[PDB]
DNA sequence: CCCACCAAAAA
RNA sequence: UUGGUGG
């Protein structure tokens, strides 16, 4: 993974809003440079004209010296894929959406855009005249990967196109399109509501509604009444959805743990881990620090949310180099960050640490056991989904493009 | 001061509930006596009254959409769309069968839409949020709701602490980008950024410094509160949002 | 396919 | 519900 100056995740931040923002690091800091002196003039045509303006100013402003309140944002590609990629340990789709790193024939690590790469793969096999526009193509893409069936059957029609189509993908990320073929196959149809918690206790509950459909009559007209009614349903097309938001959702959450912490607390847990700590003990500290260390052993996932239950008695149940080790992988200045789902803004000055945090959930993801962990709370059975590269993790760590 | 202030703030937003300021419209201050009339007409008179307030909204509005809003009135789908042709029939608001919609006649003063247009939805809190340690309250002095969004309400852990962190990032409004757009953005609708300063300057009245509250929906992805001021939503709401800690990038 | 949120129409 | 916003 490279690294970048303050003053240069400002370039990458005004190049992306123009805006480049499938172009590599340098590239995007190339085509900057070039153009700093005229970007005023700049903001008619860009892409994202008022945040490319307000990110133009702070440049201003910072070379000036002056403060700046200015967050740069960094996107997560394909942050669906990415989770799923990472659950499955598909090393295949990692390359499509920057989990592990792609080189070129020069060797250059490539910033990828899976949807453009599946659209040429689809019109290299197809030939001879394929009539498909790629953004039809990103939307059966994206649709089919949270479950939908009905929209790329709407882009690609029933017949030897669709079955191009789920080739190409069954090539492209053949873990990750088993493992939304999968989710299908899940649903209960007794459950009136599915329950799973993740890693960090968070619980999530999804109410099964069906629609029921009173019919009336309006000047011997028919018109058809429909509302949302809790029921249950024979298939349900919505676990891979759910289930992938819900671990984005948990991402955000514990990257902002990570990284806008509260460093009077991190240097307690510091010397708590140490036994240099005074002794305090709170009994409803318990409950919460086995629940969360016990999602630890089950997952590989670390939450720092432990450290609001961590005392002189509930650090006996835990592993103490874990939790010292968690903290050394933290920033060393804390930062506030502003989330958009997978999309992440920062000061500028703290773009590499929240690079490398991110890096570190999908890495964590990767390694572990996540996907078994909630899959059988949704089925209510134990089940375990094995990696189809158990090594993927270690190149994670690595990739330079995950948020770009 | 700013408790005094952040307390008006409060006051605005609750005299300005959508549908309850709506009522409020055709009940104690219509020149028209809608409880007699519904009387007259034999329609019960809290369903009349959402119909008109319905109306004064949607203007337009197809059949299924308006028994919509108003089934939990009476027994039956049936009975809904009756006691409409009823309300339509005695010129309530008209039905045109050539489009098959409801048209609104009677709609709300101007000088009323624009409070509304103003204060229906939250506004960031200019003190810090309250710590939430129960999932009811959302950050604001006045609230008890569910903190989760929509019919989702659990007692069970939905992880208050990610909203704490992110309830207390200060933030303020760039000026600088705010009117850039005005100014500059017809040339790179007008009555709606027109209540967006007015919102903004009352909002920052003593001091660019302020809050925004979060709640998660029932996956835990999490939402920041607010139309007129939030870093997400649209791409003209993001740019003028900063952080109220500026620092020296080196 | 899954969420969350706006906004309210023509002689 | 027609639409539009963000992901
Ligand atoms: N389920 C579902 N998720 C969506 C949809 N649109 C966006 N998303 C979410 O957004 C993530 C990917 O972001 P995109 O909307 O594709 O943004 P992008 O990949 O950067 O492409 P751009 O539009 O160019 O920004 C997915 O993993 C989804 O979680 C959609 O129509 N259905
Ligand atoms: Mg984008
Ligand atoms: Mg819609
Ligand atoms: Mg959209």
């Amino acid at each position: 993974m490279q690294t970048f100056t303050a003053r240069e995740y400002l370039k990458i931040d005004i190049a992306n809003n123009y805006g480049l923002d499938k172009e590599d690091w340098d590239d995007r800091i190339a085509w900057f440079d070039k153009n700093e002196n005229n970007l005023l003039n700049l903001v008619r045509e860009a892409e994202e004209p008022a945040l490319f303006y307000a990110g133009v100013k702070a440049w201003m402003d910072v070379k000036e010296g002056k403060p700046i309140g200015y967050p740069v944002a960094l996107d997560a590609t394909s942050s669906g894929l990415q989770i799923l990629a990472c659950l499955t340990g598909d090393r295949r789709a990692a390359e499509l959406c920057n989990v592990v790193n792609y080189r070129d024939e020069s060797g250059k690590v490539k910033r990828r855009d899976a949807y453009t790469v599946i659209y040429n793969k689809m019109l290299n096999t197809l030939g001879k005249g394929a009539r498909i526009k790629r953004n039809d193509c990103k939307q059966a893409i994206m649709t089919a990967l949270y479950g939908s069936e009905a929209k790329p059957k709407e882009v690609f029609g029933e017949g030897i196109m669709l079955n191009v189509f789920e080739s190409t993908m069954n090539v492209e990320a053949p873990a990750v399109w088993e493992l939304n073929k999968f989710w299908l196959q899940c649903g209960n149809p007794e459950a009136f509501v599915y329950h799973w918690v993740m890693p960090d206790g968070f619980n999530v509950y999804i109410k099964v509604m069906v629609n029921e459909v009173e019919t009336v009559h309006f000047l011997d007209k028919p018109y058809d009444c429909v509302r949302k009614v809790q029921g249950t349903e024979e298939k349900t097309r919505m676990l891979s959805a759910n289930t992938t938001h819900s671990i984005d959702g948990l991402v955000v959450r514990e990257l902002v743990r990570r990284c806008d912490y509260d460093k009077n607390q991190i240097e307690y847990i510091k010397a708590l881990c140490n036994g240099e700590a005074e002794y305090k003990a709170s009994e409803k500290n318990y409950g919460k620090a086995m629940e969360l260390w016990g999602y630890y052993e089950k997952t590989g996932f670390l939450t720092a949310r432990i450290f609001d239950y961590l005392d002189s008695e509930t650090i006996k149940l835990v592993n103490t180099q874990d939790i010292l080790d968690l903290i050394e992988s933290m920033p060393k200045k804390p930062f506030h960050v502003l989330t958009v789902h997978d999309c992440f803004r920062c000061l500028p000055n703290y773009g590499n640490d929240i690079r490398r945090q991110y890096n570190n959930l999908l890495a964590t993801i990767a390694k572990g056991d996540l996907l078994s962990f909630i899959m059988s709370q949704v089925i209510g059975q134990e089940v375990t989904i094995g990696k189809l590269d158990p090594t993927l993790w270690e190149d994670v760590l690595e990739t330079e493009y995950a948020l770009s | 001061s700013t408790i005094e202030h952040q307390m008006h703030l409060e006051k605005l937003y609750n005299k300005n509930q959508l549908l309850p300021r709506m009522r409020q419209e055709f009940e104690e201050n219509s020149g028209i006596d809608f409880k007699a009339f519904f009387a007259h007409i034999g329609i019960d008179y809290k369903f009349g009254i959402d119909a008109m307030v319905q109306m004064a909204l949607h203007k337009r509005a197809d059949l299924p959409t308006l028994v919509g809003t108003l089934r939990h009135h009476c027994k039956s789908a049936q009975e809904v769309a009756d006691n409409l042709f009823k309300m339509a029939s005695e010129d309530c608001f008209n039905f045109d069968p050539t489009i098959d919609k409801f048209i609104v006649i009677y709609t709300i003063s101007d000088d009323v839409q624009h409070e509304l247009d103003s204060f229906q939805y939250p506004l960031p809190m200019v003190v810090r949020p309250k710590l939430l340690t129960k999932n009811y309250g959302t950050g604001y002095f006045t609230c008890n709701k569910s903190v989760i969004l929509k019919k989702n309400h659990t007692d069970d852990d939905i992880c208050l602490d990610h909203l704490n962190r992110m309830n207390k990032i200060p933030l303020s409004i760039n000026w600088d980008v705010a009117h850039m757009v005005k100014n500059e953005w017809a040339n790179l609708f007008q009555k709606y950024d027109r209540t967006a300063h007015e919102v903004m300057g009352l909002l920052t009245q003593e001091g660019n410094k302020f809050y925004l509250t979060h709640r998660p929906d029932k996956r835990g992805r999490t939402y920041s509160q607010g139309y007129h001021v939030n870093y997400q939503g649209t791409s003209w709401n993001k740019a003028v949002l900063e952080f109220a800690e500026k620092e020296v990038i080196d």
